[PDB]
RNA sequence: GAUGUUAGGAGGGCAAAUCCGCCGAAUUUAAGCAUAUAAUUAAGCGGAAGAAAAGAAAAUAACUAUGAUUCCUUUAGUAACGGCGAGUGAACAAGGACCAGCUCAAACGGUUAAUCCUUCGUUUGGUGCAAACCUUUCGACGGAAUUGUCGUU
RNA sequence: UAAAGCUAAAUAUAUGUAGGAGACCGAUAGCAAACAAGUACCGUGAGGGAAAGAUGAAAUAGUACUCAGGAAUGAGCAAU
RNA sequence: ACGGACCAAGGAGUCUAGCAAAUGUGCAAGUGUAUAUGAUUCUUUAAACAUUUUACGCAUAAUUAAUG
RNA sequence: UUGUGUUGAAGCGAAAUACGUGAGUUUUCGUGGAACAUCUCCCUAGUGCAGAUCUUGGUGGAAGUAGCAACUAUUCAAAUGAGAACUUUGAAGACUGAAGUGGAGAAGGGUUUCUUGUCAACUGUGAUUGAACAAGAGUUAGCCGCUCCUAAGGGAUAGCU
RNA sequence: AGCACAGUCUUAACGAUGGAUGUCUUGGUUCCUACAGCGAUGAAGGCCGCAGCAAAAUGCGAUACGCAAUGAAAAUUGCAGUGACUGAAUCAUCAGAAUGCUGAAUGUAAACUACACCAAUUCCCUGGGAAUAGUGGUACUCCUACAGAAA
């Protein structure tokens, strides 16, 4: 039954290993049910949810180093960027959106808003 | 008729799937029969 | 004529205008003109009409699961940033 | 009431209260506890666990005491050792009592409980 | 100028209540009908956003003058239009909501494009458990650009 | 001070999602749809488009048992 | 002459705009606080309250195509 | 506003030495099983039905009536079964009469095929039958097709509108 | 053991038929407030799947009525089985992982699971050792940059 924190230790070859003995035993459960048994029929939820946790896991370790090969160099693929929103990737980035031509710049910073309590 | 398309085949066999009764021990926690003379697919 | 114009005619009423059509799955694809009546299927458009306000409802943006949308959906209210995880215990 | 965030709305009330998740059903089907538990500790109520021991106050056996069974949280009911009852059949089940009409005595307390009554104090 | 599965990117479709462009009827009203009316509406086609559009005067006034746009109250069912029939019909001022201004081009700077971008980098930081982000200034190697970038007003 | 350009606010919203309200409707009403409803079903097709809520406090009380019946059912001195 | 086999339920002068008359009510050469503001206004409150420490409407004057 | 309800509300049914000219009101008994009035005043409206070839749903008389008459035609015995004119077997008698209710395919249908069950409805008489219902099963290709070619034609590329 | 003629019509009582009335109400409607886009990073829409016994809807996507993680937190139950004594049974949350075939659909096609061509691709172990015909890519328009040819 095998739940996750046991798994993110090991590596991934012994993942790998895990996994196909996993898949073994619910093909033996299908062949069973399909030959007239119903003894270990429920058996086999449990099985594949074990499955799925392993491959679940193993997912996340290979997602981990392919972050760690792609770590900055500008370009990465479509994948490791950053998921979101199209029209939010289109978008101006927000120190884009404040860049100021230089004169309006200078203005900015000599005639400030000022605050001025009036009494 | 005895030639069909991969996907109309398939479509049939859906139906066909969907026809069936209610498992009865579900009753213990169907109006869309279809009759194969009295109703048409329409496919 | 016996093959006249009602019940014998009808008995000639095989052999389908429209088939499944890929895309609506509404079986309105026009075969010999190899068009969607209720899609225009090969024009990349989806064929609705303001004057059809029933035929818009009944195939809108809500009516069928939306895979990728309702996922979506909350992640404004949340705000997370993408990539991020709760801490841990 | 006074927040307008919250719906007074008896339909919406009512919806929340059926079709609630687990969570909140568990919430909901809690029991006074008895005079010396609130003396004890200073919550006057619970969430109502499966080994508890409550004390029947309204309904046909109001006073059999006895180990609460099971509770269903479907049908919003617990169920006590010996409220016993016969089907047409003859099938000895246990009949269902909802928490308002119950008052629990002794108290099952694992680490969770403990935690709740730290939080209470 | 073609050409490239060259390196990097963009568009396409869905959805529409509000919104912006076109395109565009007729029923209807006139006790008929033809201009009118319906209506710069419906439908059609296209395009946006959390709002859109408008917007910083080639504006209004004729005053002791106001001062971008928008919206509300009004002006006003008024001026006006109209087989002067049916019917249609604003604007300024006034009272508010809200209030925000600006930069190109042109002028000027050649004792030198000061600009700008791509790729490759380099090394201080900040929050994060990580993932990512956040900023920091420093060069190269490319190009772009004198058929004009940047500063000055 | 036309023939180049930008610009927040007050404004609108019968779409969607989420809230909250009502001198609103109460199952022939109210959305077409309180229910496996844009479902079933009809139409080649564009499209058209329903009906259908309520046992009881509790079925973890949904009809045990006996008799008559081929069985459905019926009856009970039997039963929730 | 037409409609009505029967029964149950549903089923038809309504709502807005602007005008008028009638009548009630307030105030009265005024009247209406319009938008909007303000409040120690905030379940009800989308009401109620308030009106800044010469707005506008209709009326108070008519008449003329008109300068008037 | 000031009240009634599980010592039984609304509703409904039948009434009543009942009241009202009348719309109605009121009360009794029965059923019913939870709400209900307000006439103290006035507020509000999707407010009152016999008709609309009204709408919707239901139910009648017609009426156990019309009718269940194309395709020449059935009969005997036995079996199965609660039950057999129309299930099965046998024996007759018949018909289709290779332009066939015969064999194969196309379109269309879509599992109707098949076995085992089986009868609530359906199979306009019956029914133990069934194309109904339920449970399972069943479609095997290098050569049969599609797949390739081009046809009448279609959709596009370039432009051009 | 007897006696009512029968039918038609009427009334009452007690039933059938039907679903009115009344009572409800996880629904609608309206108004108010609030935010407000999804998509070549493959959208909406459509198909096909996915449960031990599973039709619909609901949920999900070959990890398929769910995985991880977080916050609850002892059950779940029709049976089978799985769990507790807290990453576990169940809920909510949902940011990680994953997301079949399509569809703008985009390699050519389309009543095809038809067909090209280019990369062979993928995994494991710290440069080898294993797999699998499997996996990617190739649309049109456009922009910047580069390329070597054209006038
Ligand atoms: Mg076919
Ligand atoms: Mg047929
Ligand atoms: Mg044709
Ligand atoms: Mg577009
Ligand atoms: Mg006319
Ligand atoms: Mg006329
Ligand atoms: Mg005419
Ligand atoms: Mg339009
Ligand atoms: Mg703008
Ligand atoms: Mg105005
Ligand atoms: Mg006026
Ligand atoms: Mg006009
Ligand atoms: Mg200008
Ligand atoms: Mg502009
Ligand atoms: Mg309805
Ligand atoms: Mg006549
Ligand atoms: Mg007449
Ligand atoms: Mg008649
Ligand atoms: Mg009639
Ligand atoms: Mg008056
Ligand atoms: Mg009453
Ligand atoms: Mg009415
Ligand atoms: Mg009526
Ligand atoms: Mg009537
Ligand atoms: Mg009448
Ligand atoms: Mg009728
Ligand atoms: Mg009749
Ligand atoms: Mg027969
Ligand atoms: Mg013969
Ligand atoms: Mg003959
Ligand atoms: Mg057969
Ligand atoms: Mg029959
Ligand atoms: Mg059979
Ligand atoms: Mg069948
Ligand atoms: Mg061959
Ligand atoms: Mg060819
Ligand atoms: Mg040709
Ligand atoms: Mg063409
Ligand atoms: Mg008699
Ligand atoms: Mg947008
Ligand atoms: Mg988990
Ligand atoms: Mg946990
Ligand atoms: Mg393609
Ligand atoms: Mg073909
Ligand atoms: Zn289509």
């Amino acid at each position: 039954n095998v739940k996750a924190y046991e798994l993110r230790t090991l590596k991934k070859k012994e993942l790998l290993d895990k996994l196909d003995e996993l898949k073994k035993e619910l093909s033996g459960l299908r062949i069973s049910k399909a030959l007239g048994n119903s003894a270990k029929n429920s058996k086999i939820h449990g099985v594949r949810k074990n499955v799925a946790r392993v491959l679940t896991v193993y997912n996340q370790k290979r997602k981990m180093e392919l972050r760690q090969l792609y770590k900055n160099k500008k370009f990465k693929p479509y994948n490791l960027r950053k998921k979101l929103t199209k029209n939010k990737r289109l978008q101006l980035s927000p120190k884009q959106k404040a860049a100021m031509t230089l004169r309006q710049k200078k203005k900015v910073q000599n005639f400030p808003q000022r605050k001025y309590l009036v009494v | 008729g005895s030639i069909k398309r991969f996907r109309l085949k398939q479509r049939l066999g859906k139906c066909r799937r969907q026809n069936r009764p209610v498992p009865h021990w579900y009753r213990l926690k169907n109006t869309k029969r279809r009759h194969w003379r009295r109703t048409k697919l329409g496919l | 004529g016996k093959a006249g114009k009602g019940t014998g005619s009808f008995g000639k009423r095989n052999g389908k205008t429209h088939f499944l059509c890929l895309r609506c799955g509404k079986r309105s694809y026009h075969l010999q003109k190899k068009k969607c009546a209720s899609c225009g299927y090969p024009s990349a458009k989806k064929r609705r009409f303001n004057w059809s306000v029933k035929a818009k409802r009944r195939n809108t943006t809500g009516t069928g699961r939306c895979r990728y949308i309702k996922t979506l959906r909350r992640k404004l209210k949340n705000k997370f940033t993408e990539g991020s995880t709760p801490k841990p215990k | 009431k006074f927040n307008k965030q919250k719906s007074s709305s008896r339909r919406k009330m009512r919806k929340a209260h059926f079709t609630a998740p687990a969570g909140l059903r568990r919430k909901i089907m809690s029991s006074k506890l008895s005079k010396e538990l609130r003396l004890k500790y200073k919550t006057r109520s619970l969430p109502v666990r499966k080994d508890d021991e409550v004390l029947i106050c309204r309904g046909h056996n109001h006073g059999r005491e006895g180990k609460v069974v099971k509770i269903n949280r479907k049908r919003y009911k617990i169920y006590v050792e010996r409220v016993t009852r016969e089907k047409v059949n003859g099938e000895s089940t246990f009949i269902g009592i909802h928490p308002s009409n119950v008052v629990l005595t002794k108290l099952k307390v694992d680490k969770n409980r403990k935690k709740i009554l730290d939080r209470k104090a």
